């Protein structure tokens, strides 16, 4: 099981 | 050997000619880099149409020019919600980076400028939509399409990392396919310019390699690891490290193990495993050879590197356009209204911009 939809981009972590 | 005299004497040409093409594209990136163009239009001069992608910090919009009628992508960003130190400087990367780069598959800046409340990124409108929503819709590509595809990318880091460019945030989200099925690489902005090392903490999560998750500096081997993240995706329909959250994502790469469908064949898992290599003393792209060990590939030896680079080769499919200003290429997104207070906000913070 993961991610379908749009990924976001992270600025930290 | 492996190649005939003939084969690599014609190679061996091929691959000084790359350098003297490098040599001249990094002169002229480096005159407008160091002249950057800023305030080549504002905000009245538009017509605002439609959103065709958010993020955290904007959207992008379908735009058309009141004057010339032309249409454009739009990117907004609201000046405060750029809140995080490493927000702001990640935008001014943006838009110095694209005011100065020519490639063919990087996405062309119009104009820029800001007023009180937003920044503003005037770009080329390239209407075929997304990769992502193709590559959803029909599942997985075939290797051939991968392939074609991924061609452009290795040329596009190639082009970008000789003038000290990392891109850091290649996915299927961030390359839209225009009207002769081409890619254009959009959202610069994790960009940076790196002689060596750098250090920020950014990405996307699937896309992440084991280094920066490591907190460790990194170079531009990070976009031949997430070019390995994105060929995997194009050809099984899902990327290699897949889970519902990030902290799990992040640990299915840290661990070293890559799984492949029974579908791929042997040469794209070879190229797969010495691109999705957590030891960068073996990683392609990050070996003496350079890029050479990634486009001399067996996986890739079908491809026609300057066909590709002259837009020559027959692409995959050819978005349906009907008409300048179609957007049926695209998802809709909610539409929230522009609004320009009546203070400025945050100006000392993009001064530059
Ligand atoms: C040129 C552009 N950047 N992002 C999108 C959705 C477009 Br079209």
């Amino acid at each position: 099981a993961g991610r379908t939809g749009r990924r976001q981009a992270i600025h930290d972590i | 050997g492996h190649m005939g005299n003939a084969a690599a004497a014609k190679k061996g040409s091929e691959q000084e000619s790359v350098k003297e093409f490098l040599a001249k594209a990094k002169e002229e990136f480096l005159k407008k880099w160091e002249s950057p163009s800023q305030n080549t239009a504002q905000l009245d001069h538009f017509d605002r149409i439609k959103t065709l992608g958010t993020g955290s910090f904007g959207r992008v919009m379908l735009v058309k020019h009141k004057e010339t009628g032309n249409h454009y992508a739009m990117k907004i960003l609201d000046k405060q919600k750029v809140v995080k130190l490493k927000q702001i400087e990640h935008t001014l990367n943006e838009k110095r980076i694209l005011q100065a780069v020519n490639f063919p598959f990087l996405v062309k800046l119009e104009f820029s400028f800001k007023d009180n409340s937003n920044l503003y990124m005037v770009m080329e409108y390239v209407p075929g939509g997304e990769m992502f929503s193709h590559l959803r819709r029909i599942g997985r590509f075939s290797e051939p399409h991968a392939r074609f595809y991924a061609a452009q990318i290795v040329l596009t880091f190639e082009y970008l990392h000789s003038l000290d460019l990392i891109y850091r945030d290649l996915k299927p989200e961030n390359l839209l396919i225009d009207q002769q099925g081409y890619i254009q690489v959009t959202d610069f902005g994790f960009a940076k310019r790196v002689k060596g090392r750098t250090w920020t903490l950014c990405g996307t999560p699937e896309y992440l390699a084991p280094e920066i998750i490591l907190s460790k500096g990194y170079n531009k081997a990070v976009d031949w690891w997430a070019l390995g993240v994105l060929i995997y995706e194009m050809a099984a329909g899902y990327p290699p490290f897949f889970a519902d959250q990030p902290i799990q994502i992040y640990e299915k790469i840290v661990s070293g193990k890559v799984r492949f469908p029974s579908h791929f064949s042997s040469d794209l898992k070879d190229l797969l495993r010495n691109l999705l290599q957590v030891d960068l003393t073996k990683r392609f792209g990050n070996l003496k050879n350079g890029v050479n060990d990634i486009k001399n590939h067996k996986w890739f030896a079908t491809t026609d590197w300057i066909a590709i680079y002259q837009r020559k080769v027959e692409a995959p499919f050819i978005p349906k356009f009907k008409g300048p200003g179609d957007t049926s290429n695209f998802d809709d997104y909610e539409e929230e209204e522009i609004r320009v207070s009546i203070n400025e906000k945050c100006g000392k913070e993009f001064t530059e911009f």
